[PDB]
């Protein structure tokens, strides 16, 4: 039952899954866990794109055997950077996050748990996890890597938050 | 040691195009 890379498929660094809330635990469901860049795209093609929800929802793409939560071991002593985007921007951006993240473009090791990326009244927001908030080099190299990747204007704003505050 | 999955935005899409495209069998 373990999910696997498909024959001639570009295997992933770790298998992960996507999960989505919807303001209407068991508040967060799983869709799916995949294992290589086809699988990947094969359901990223039947998700709508964040952009194009304006109902109070989030779209959560994690490490398997990471819960999207907090209180989840891999993040109770994490935190996370988050960037309020205006609204016409998250479905850019959010593709962009998901990709570097699969890609291994963030070079932290361990560190990364997920990246969530959240639609509210008049703004969405997107954030990347990581297991530890104390660890200054890796929660600086992530912004580096969030200001190459996302190409959003260089005086945005991104706020690192301790899960635990 | 670098992870031995690494893959760059254009790679992702470069494989984004052949899944697209096989439609046609091989």
């Amino acid at each position: 039952k373990a999910v696997v890379p498909g024959p001639a498929e570009h295997p992933l660094q770790y298998n992960y899954t996507f999960w989505y809330s919807r303001r209407t635990e068991q508040n967060i469901k799983q869709i799916g866990t995949f294992a290589s860049v086809e699988q990947f795209w094969r359901f990223y093609s039947h998700m709508v794109r964040p952009g194009d929800l304006t109902g109070h929802s989030d779209f959560h793409l994690f490490k398997e055997g990471i819960k999207p939560m907090w209180e989840d071991d891999a993040n109770k002593n994490g935190g996370k950077w988050i960037i309020r985007l205006r609204k016409g921007l998250a479905s850019r951006c959010w593709e962009n996050l998901i990709l570097a993240m699969l890609g291994e473009q963030f070079m932290v090791g361990e560190e990364i748990c997920g990246a969530v990326v959240s639609v509210r009244f008049q703004e969405d927001i997107i954030s990347i996890w990581n297991k530890t908030a104390s660890d200054q080099a890796t929660t600086a190299r992530i912004r580096d890597t969030l200001r190459r990747v996302l190409n959003l204007p260089p005086n945005t704003i991104m706020e690192y938050k301790t899960h635990t505050d | 040691p670098w992870p031995e999955y690494i893959y760059t935005r254009l790679e992702m899409y470069n494989i984004l195009k052949a899944e697209h495209d096989s439609i046609l069998a091989e």
